[PDB]
């Protein structure tokens, strides 16, 4: 029922994705409960994979790897604190290369005809923030100049590490095994 | 087995609630939802209202008290169209404020209340229906900016706070700058009081926001003031009046404590 | 003016006089007999002082006139009641109130 | 046709413009609310779509000036003279489906309806036309709904004009909710639209549904049946008495009731004429009864303000005595041995009278009678007779309930059918003709 | 139930009192009508005194056309016989009036000119007998709402009458007032020129001046010698009674004559300068009508009757207060309990939005408004609406939110607004706040305790409309809150006594119109904040018996409660949480 009333309010047509605080609360509980994160043994590295599986499976079989495909095309290439939380349950039912997500996600994509889920994909790597030259001269100017940095770290130079990282990610998971049919499609 | 508790009765009774059937109202689940999230996460909400949290001595809280009724009723104007008889509520509400002596001992107070956003949002509504229209309601926008003024000049911190609406404040950043006794009571001034004598939030400006006060002076240089000529004065092809309050705000942005900020 | 006619009868020799408040329980109705107001219905005795012009004129007239104890019927002309202007959704323009008041206490 | 052209000479489309106008309501559908939430979703999707595409090429002031143009002929008929008959046949349904089309091109689209702000003055100056109210009124609620920049045109004599409509055409609830997203859109409340409904509808009390709390009356008569007929056996002058134990002036918010009289019946049936069965009336409410409340006559449910020695309202130990005349009709009253100023005349005497009282609750009253049923504590008037003298002979005297149906527990009420008419309480000897 | 019969109806409220049920009914599984309602089953029984009504489409015999006024015509209203020459054809005199009615003035005083066009108060309408119509079988005139008189015989002598004589103290008669139902003439004897009437129809018409109450009567152009002179405030309804004889009776041309302002002018406040003659859509015909249904009370007065003795008499004795709602239609002057209009519903809906409207004017703090909406919704009308337990589904929602937003709105928003924000003042009883109670680290009950938190101010302002002061019109109108709070707490243990049992009868006819009014002014007045200490250590246990026990019932949290209804426990549940986190940062401070 969650994962159907955060799919349908995607589905919603309206012209801006709202930030919603179930949606960041629970985006972060479904995707956090998937991972549960000196060499192991072969039998331990095989039972950390089987759970891994099913821990994937608890939320794939619910229509989860739909979900994170219509809260994507519902961006419409808007970065924010809503998308860097879908690129995160992404990956988190996408680790390992999980084929039948794989497929799933590729199923939804082939049957909607989606063209809003490659033109967000467009929009959100060309918003993505690098290296700023003049931020970082501006910031070390403003420590040269004794004033205390009430801000955390100058995170205006790469202003979101993460989210670059995970938006990548999220295409490499998509493609990991030698996926040549999404590969085709991308 | 035994509750016992609250967060033990509601962490069951969501559960349960929509394992019995099938829930078809979205709000309904909305709200299920939500309230399971504040039981599992019984430390999130003591990250979210702890901010919200500030003491005072006895000696002050018949003076909080009248400061927060006067808070409330300009809150309240924000579910109602602006008007003749709301004119001299926020009038009112803003001169009781002002005259406050909480509203300068201690300023965090006044931004941990959502002060500044609330008078912004007002003349946010203000500005957006009937701007375009020429300024309806011109004692409005000139009371919510020479507040808005005030409130930089309290610290530092508010100064830092109201520095990140620069944009809107910016967007609309031509309401009142031809109509004359309004400086200082101008969206416009309260953008040049951000940055006034602050060099970290004069070195934070943005070369897209120096874009636009650039852009907004070229159209001031190329077509006259139509209100202007509206009003009978003759038809130059610029606008000085415009055109001169572009020059001060810019004249803040590069210019901080007696030094030019060369970048 | 108003003239007043006597439902039940007072004492008759107590009568409201300068810098006294009067404590009246009054119900008010318009001249087609529609009910608008009633101290009884909200429960509270109503009290006012005489001559503070806090009330309409032909209430105070009629409360002057009045005795303590006494039960009485007040018409009130629009001239002495809100005028041609009336009071707004509640009190028609050019219109005639009748009053049901006792007077409980003068204090 | 305005110009007078003749109608041979000029074409008018009218069955094809009706088919039209009847596809492009079907084009412009809301979608159902059975179907699945992805059909549904993608169906507004091309609703909107639709609403977009049809209204930047100018085709809402088309459908406008389609109506403006159909609006100058007053009705069917005359639009049928200038127009041949068939035209005018179909005139009121292509005036409807130019607002369920008008409606529907607008609903749930703001752009829409905010561009519709600079039309609504005119489309206001025909809500008072009978073949075109509805639609107004569902395009009216239409673009209140939805646009915010449509209230803050609307001014006193557009709302005047609404509420006009109300009392011009009746109660109607979808005037009401125009009159309700006036006030309030979108958590955003007008108090200028606020401050004039209220001042403009309200005070008058005249056309919504007025509300009050009223006390219960009931009403007490004994067995006693007495009329007046010709050639019959009955003493056509009665006497009786009513003196009062206990009265609370106010055991509610309401004043309480108390009044006294007499009351007839609708013909010789032995059932209180031309009155409720229950409710807030009592003796006077009515032209079938006559009553007296130490203060006023009543009949009719109107009151009559009448002159007494030291006249009050009836107290705890008042002395009411009622006087009927059926020879001269006439009913007199004395109070506490006075007489009252005030006296009934020339009223219908063709039923069977009886004493009654009616009261709210809070009241103790005894009935004088006369005889064995109460001592009178004032002396009859000469020739006036003690109502107890009217028993017959095999009855007992007793006073009783006026209405049929009491306070009782539900599966033990005794349902009482039509009764026959007491045609035998006036006794007129009619025998054979010899 | 024929004539002079007598019966009785049990239901099976009371299965005891079935006395043939065991006999011949329980085992074959049948149930009682009332096997499971809480409340007595309304009786609805055939209206004994016959209403106007408007002619049904449908009727069989009565058929009313409107036609519209033309350039040399007026607008007309025909009444015409639908089965006229068939058999099973009713031949009786029916009464036909007009839906609204002409009210004279409060006060009697003591080409037609635009000035006393103007300023006159004399209205006209005319009714065109048919040619072919008998004349003596129709009559004309005004009556008034009182007229409920249906014999099959009709005539001028036997209409109700009474003349009202007051004297003075020496018996002069200083005025003599006539009082009737029924200002009406006969056609017949109203015509002058003598049978043919086949040049026109006879044209009678009514001239009614509502400024004297002179009643005038002009046929054929001629005026006639009869007159009344009705009462101040009289409301006269356009009335014509007529026995058909004729496929087409009469007609009802609402035109004008020489120096007389037209009936719509006079029925319409917005026409009342229109020289013009109009009939807008709510002018109607109606006829006098018997099907109709009336609904027995389900409660009546406790009398007490019994003679005392011979030389007292008999006593009558009453002394518990009953009371009930009215509504009053303005423009058919009759009143009608509001407790009937679960079998109206056109009525039902009509006030419903009314009540919406009224929660509209005074919505987000309209306090000037408000305290004009305590003229007409009083305090003992918004007290009898929510105990009442025949209320209309619908009306109980829409007087219950009218409630909450004329007078408790304006708090419990504002202190909402206030809700995630603690200012707790440094002080001696703040000092001693504690996370848990004792040593046993057991949590309280929410919401009982201490709290220093700063809070918003509770003022409210005294309706009055004799007081001209304009500093009211801050502040919302005062209610009684201790009333309330004991109203409200007895109501939900009621509700949660008896919708546990699953009965027939919710209150409202559906367990959404028992449960989620009450449960929000409850929230509301939570919200406000007005229960202190004991009342909340009461109503918590109807919410949760079990887990919030101070030291096979099952409270609100099981009930099976609908989703409309489990929307307001979560709302309930969600400030009940709130009053946990300020807690949690009184106790804080207090440390700190």
């Amino acid at each position: 029922q969650l994962i159907l009333l955060f799919s349908r309010t995607a589905l919603t047509e309206k012209c801006k994705l709202e930030e919603d605080f179930l949606y960041m609360a629970y985006a972060d509980i479904m995707a956090k409960s998937c991972h549960d994160e000196e060499v192991k043994s072969f039998e331990e590295k095989e039972m950390e994979k089987q759970k891994l599986l099913y821990q994937q499976a608890r939320l794939h079989d619910r229509g989860a790897a739909e979900m994170v495909l219509q809260t994507i095309s519902a961006s419409k290439g808007e970065t924010g604190p809503m998308v860097a939380a879908t690129l995160k349950l992404g990956i988190a039912i996408l680790n390992g290369g999980n084929s039948t997500v794989q497929q799933k996600m590729l199923d939804y994509l082939k049957e909607k005809k989606d063209v809003g889920f490659f033109q967000s994909l467009a929009g959100l790597m060309q918003s993505c923030s690098v290296l700023d030259l003049n931020a970082f001269e501006r910031q070390n100017k403003a420590e040269g100049l004794g004033m205390v940095t009430e801000e955390g770290s100058g995170e205006k130079v790469l202003q979101d590490d993460e989210f670059t990282c995970d938006l990548f990610r999220f295409l490499q998971l998509l493609c990991e095994g030698h996926n040549s049919d999404f590969q085709n499609y991308l | 087995k035994k509750s016992s508790t609250l967060q033990q009765l509601i962490s069951e009774t969501m559960v349960r609630w929509a394992q019995e059937s099938v829930i078809e109202d979205p709000e309904l689940v909305r709200a299920m939802f939500v309230l399971l999230h504040r039981q599992y996460d019984g430390i999130g909400g003591l990250v979210r209202a702890l901010p919200k949290t500030y003491t005072i001595n006895g000696v002050s809280v018949e003076d909080t008290i009248n400061l927060l009724a006067s808070l409330g009723q300009i809150r309240s104007l924000l579910s109602v169209r602006m008007g003749k008889e709301e004119e001299k509520l926020m009038i009112r509400g803003l001169g009781d404020i002002m005259n406050n002596k909480v509203f300068y001992q201690h300023p965090n107070l006044m931004r941990a209340l959502g002060m500044h956003e609330t008078v912004m949002e007002v003349m946010v509504n203000v500005l957006g229906g009937g701007e375009s229209k020429e300024i309806t309601f011109p004692k409005m926008v000139a009371n919510c900016c020479r507040f808005l003024c005030y409130f930089c000049r309290i610290s530092r911190q508010n100064q830092k706070a109201m520095f990140d609406h620069l944009s809107y404040l910016l967007e609309n950043s031509s309401v009142g700058l031809a109509s004359p006794a309004m400086r200082g009571s101008t969206p416009l001034d309260v953008a040049a009081a951000s940055v006034m004598d602050n060099n970290e939030l004069a070195l934070a400006l943005r070369e897209p926001d120096l874009e636009k006060v650039v852009r907004y002076l070229a159209g001031c240089g190329l077509q006259s003031c139509q209100m202007l000529v509206s009003k009978g004065y003759p038809d130059i092809g610029w606008n000085p009046v415009e055109g001169e309050r572009y020059l001060d705000f810019l004249r803040f942005a590069v210019f901080c404590n007696g030094e030019s900020v060369e970048e | 003016g108003v003239e007043i006619e006597t439902i039940s009868p007072g004492d008759g020799r107590t009568f409201p006089k300068k810098g006294q408040t009067c404590v009246v329980h009054y119900t008010g109705m318009l001249q087609n007999g529609k009910k608008f107001d009633s101290s009884r219905d909200r429960n509270k005795p109503f009290k006012f002082r005489i001559g503070k012009q806090e009330v309409i004129k032909g209430f105070e007239e009629g409360a002057a006139q009045m005795s303590l104890g006494q039960r009485a019927k007040l018409t009130c002309t629009p001239d002495v009641a809100y005028g041609a202007t009336g009071h707004p959704g509640v009190i028609p323009p050019n219109a005639t109130l009748i009053f049901d008041v006792e007077l409980l206490n003068l204090e | 046709l305005s110009k007078k052209a003749k109608a041979s000479t000029v074409d008018l489309p009218i069955e094809s413009v009706s088919l039209s106008l009847q596809d492009l309501i079907g084009y412009f559908h809301p979608p159902d609310e059975h179907l699945e939430h992805e059909d549904k979703q993608n169906r507004l999707r091309a609703l909107k779509n639709r609403q977009n595409l049809f209204q930047e090429e100018g085709m809402i002031n088309l459908v406008l000036e389609c109506i403006d143009r159909l609006h100058v002929y007053s009705s069917a008929a005359h639009f049928a003279d200038v127009a041949g008959r068939e035209a005018g046949e179909s005139w009121k349904s292509i005036l409807n489906s130019l607002y369920e089309l008008l409606a529907a091109l607008i609903r749930g689209n703001r752009k829409n309806c905010a561009q519709f702000s600079g039309s609504l003055d005119w489309l206001i100056s025909r809500l008072e036309r009978l073949e075109a109210s509805s639609g107004i009124l569902e395009v009216l609620h239409c673009v209140l709904v939805e646009s915010p920049e449509a209230l803050n045109i609307i001014k006193e004599g557009h709302i005047k004009s609404i509420i006009s409509l109300l009392d011009k055409h009746g109660r109607n609830h979808k005037v009401l909710d125009v009159l309700c997203s006036l006030c309030v859109c979108h958590g955003v409340a007008v108090r200028s639209n606020q401050h004039l409904i209220c001042d403009n509808l309200l005070p008058g009390r005249d056309l919504l549904l007025q509300t009050r709390l009223v006390n219960h009356v009931s009403s007490m008569r004994p067995n006693i049946f007495l009329g007046v007929s010709e050639g019959s056996a009955q003493y056509k002058k009665w006497y009786y008495e009513l003196m009062v134990d206990h009265t609370e002036p106010f055991v509610t918010a309401e004043a309480t009731h108390l009044r006294v009289g007499w009351a007839s019946t609708e013909g010789y049936s032995p059932y209180p004429g031309g009155g409720e069965e229950w409710g807030g009336n009592g003796v006077g409410d009515d032209l079938f009864s006559y009553g007296f409340d130490g203060l006023h006559l009543w009949s009719g449910c109107i009151a009559r303000t009448v002159s007494s020695p030291n006249q009050h309202l009836l107290r705890t130990d008042d002395v009411i005595s009622c006087c009927l005349d059926l020879s001269a009709p006439s009913i007199s009253f004395r109070i506490n041995g006075q007489p009252v100023q005030g006296m009934f005349e020339n009223f219908n005497i063709d039923g069977l009278f009886f004493p009654v009282v009616s009261f709210s609750a809070g009241i103790k009253v005894r009935f004088l009678l006369g005889g064995r049923h109460g001592e009178f504590k004032f002396l009859p008037p000469p020739g006036y007779a003690p109502c107890y003298e009217a028993v017959l002979p095999k009855e007992k005297l007793k006073v009783e309930h006026s209405r049929e149906y009491k306070q009782e527990r539900t599966y033990t009420r005794d349902l009482l059918g039509p009764t026959v008419s007491l045609t035998q309480a006036a006794f007129t000897p009619i025998p054979v003709d010899t | 139930l024929g004539v002079a019969q007598v019966g009785r109806m049990n239901f099976g409220k009371d299965v005891s009192t079935l006395k043939y049920f065991t006999i011949c009914g329980l085992q074959e599984g049948y149930e009682p009508f009332a096997v499971n309602t809480n409340r007595d089953i309304t009786m609805w029984l055939s209206k004994r005194l016959p209403q106007f009504l408007q002619v049904p489409s449908n009727h069989e015999h009565i058929e009313v056309t409107r036609i519209d006024g033309t350039i040399d015509s007026s607008p007309c209203l025909k009444v015409t016989q639908k089965s006229f020459g068939s058999q099973n054809s009713n031949t009786d005199i029916m009464f036909y009036r007009l839906s609204m009615p002409i009210e004279c003035a409060e006060v009697f005083s003591k080409r037609d000119d635009y000035d006393f066009l103007m300023q006159t108060s004399t209205y006209y309408y005319s009714v065109r007998i048919f040619p072919g119509q008998e004349p003596a079988n129709v009559w004309v005139g005004w009556i008034t709402s009182d007229f409920h008189q249906y014999d099959t015989g009709f005539d001028l002598d036997r209409v109700r009458t009474v003349t009202v004589t007051l004297g003075d103290e020496k018996g002069k008669v200083h005025e003599s007032i006539k009082r009737s139902n029924c200002y009406m003439v006969c056609a017949g004897e109203s015509m002058s020129p003598g049978q043919g009437r086949n040049n026109n129809g006879l044209e009678i018409g009514c001239v009614v001046d509502a400024a004297s109450g002179l009643l005038t009567f002009i046929a054929n152009g001629k005026e006639l010698s009869t007159y009344y002179q009705v009462e101040p405030s009289t409301k006269l309804f356009p009335a014509v009674f007529a026995q058909a004889t004729s496929p087409n009776v009469f007609q009802f041309e609402l035109g004008r004559i020489k120096n007389v302002m037209p009936l719509s002018a006079g029925l319409f406040k917005s026409e009342h300068k229109n020289p013009v003659p109009q009939c807008p859509p709510r002018l109607h015909v109606q006829f006098l009508s018997h099907v109709l249904w009336s609904r027995m009370p389900n409660q009546f007065l406790k009398v007490d009757v019994s003679r005392i003795s011979e030389r007292q008499g008999w006593l009558v004795q009453c002394l518990d207060p009953l009371q009930f709602m009215s509504l009053h239609i303005p423009e058919e002057n009759r009143s009608v309990d509001i407790l009937e209009l679960t079998e109206q519903e056109e009525l039902l809906k009509f006030h419903y939005h009314t009540l919406r409207l009224y929660s509209a004017v005074c919505a987000l703090g309209n306090h000037r408004v408000a305290h004009a909406l305590c003229s007409h919704v009083d305090e003992p009308q918004l007290l009898y609406a929510i105990e009442n337990k025949y209320m209309p589904g619908l009306l109980r929602a829409g007087y219950y939110d009218l409630l909450i937003d004329i007078h408790l709105s304006s708090y419990a928003t504002a202190r909402l607004m206030m809700n995630n924000e603690y200012i707790v003042p440094m002080t001696e009883e703040t000092k001693s706040i504690t996370l848990f109670p004792d040593e046993n680290k057991k949590h309280g009950l929410p919401g009982i305790g201490l709290s220093t938190s700063l809070r918003p101010r509770m003022q409210f302002s005294s309706p009055s409309f004799v007081s001209i002061s304009n500093e009211c019109y801050q502040y919302s109108p005062e209610f009684p809150l201790d009333i309330l709070k004991s109203k409200t707490i007895q109501m939900l243990t009621e509700a949660v006594k008896e919708g546990s049992l699953h009965a027939r009868d919710p209150v409202g006819g559906t367990t959404e119109f028992l449960f989620v009014p009450l449960i929000k002014l409850f929230y509301t007045l939570l919200i406000m904040g007005i229960f202190h200490n004991e009342d909340l250590k009461h109503i918590l246990q109807l919410i949760e018996p079990s887990v919030f026990k101070e030291a096979p019932k099952e409270g609100l949290l099981q009930m099976k409660l609908p989703e409309p209804v489990k929307l307001q426990m979560c709302l309930l549940l969600q400030y009940l949480c709130d009053c946990q986190v300020r807690h949690r940062i009184e106790a804080i401070v207090a440390f700190s």
